[PDB]
């Protein structure tokens, strides 16, 4: 996240950190995600696309640091990895960039409620905040697009939602942004999501609840003028989410 | 206690 503040998971208790294991001894961070229900985390397909081998990913909940433990953190394996059929990437945008990960603990359980682990809410069918709403994004992504490492502390920032008319203007992204995407930026292009923040949440308050409005998906550069961050429009994927999620 | 979506504590 460029700009922002450093936070702890108590402030984003539904944030999930996804890592991949290497036949060598190292685990590296891949992307962020959000907890929807006890056993399901939602992230972005492009984070898995290149290596869809579920057994090599590990998911941690209750995590405030990247490679050091946080007391209260829970570790899970990916029991199911569901990528979106119709997922596409062009020279910028990713289309239908949403993925579901069913988690299982080594003891056979899903997440448990704590002060650092909570679920986030889902919007109702095609329901979004209006452009102008200030939403917050969180993640361990880059702090500068030229960095080659990720911060060790979780960060958060606030961005405002912008209309499609503004984002589809030629000097922004043209028709690369579709109705199934959302754009968010800082009025003064000072803070924004960036690489390593993919899959994480764009949370806004809708009808009283803190709702997962978008998933970090792409952007041209980070915190670049007239280059907003583009997010997957969750309110438009509800059927798809439903047809794959069940029980507690 | 139990999950209350969207709640920070
Ligand atoms: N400007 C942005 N909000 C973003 C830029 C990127 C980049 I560069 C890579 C992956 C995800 C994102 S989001």
């Amino acid at each position: 996240i460029i700009g922002g503040e450093f936070t702890t998971i108590e402030n984003q208790p539904w944030f999930a950190a996804i890592y991949r294991r290497h036949r060598g001894g190292s685990v590296t961070y891949v992307c962020g995600g959000s907890l929807m229900s006890p056993c399901w985390v939602i992230s972005a397909t492009h984070c898995f696309i290149d290596y869809p081998k579920k057994e090599d990913y590990i998911v941690y909940l209750g995590r405030s640091r990247l490679n050091s433990n946080t007391q209260g953190e829970m570790k899970f394996e990916v029991e199911n990895l569901i990528l979106h059929k119709d997922y596409s990437a062009d020279t910028l945008a990713h289309h239908n960039d949403i993925a579901l990960l069913k988690i299982r603990s080594k003891e056979g359980r899903c997440a448990q409620p704590s002060r650092t682990i909570q679920t986030i809410c889902l919007p109702s069918m095609y329901n979004d905040p209006q452009f102008g709403t200030s939403c917050e994004i969180t993640g361990f992504g880059k702090e500068a697009s030229t960095d080659y490492l990720y911060p060790e502390q979780l960060k958060m920032t606030v961005v405002k939602l912008i209309s499609h008319r503004e984002c589809q203007q030629p000097h922004y992204y043209g028709s690369e942004v579709t109705t199934k995407m959302l754009c968010a930026a800082d009025p003064q292009w000072k803070t924004d999501s960036c690489q390593g923040d993919s899959g994480g949440p764009l949370v806004c308050s809708l009808q009283g609840r803190m709702t997962l409005t978008g998933i970090v998906s792409w952007g041209r550069g980070c915190a670049l003028k007239d280059k907003p961050g583009v997010y997957t429009r969750v309110s438009h994927f509800l059927p798809w989410i439903r047809s794959h999620t069940k029980e507690e | 206690l139990k999950f209350q979506c969207g709640q920070k504590t």
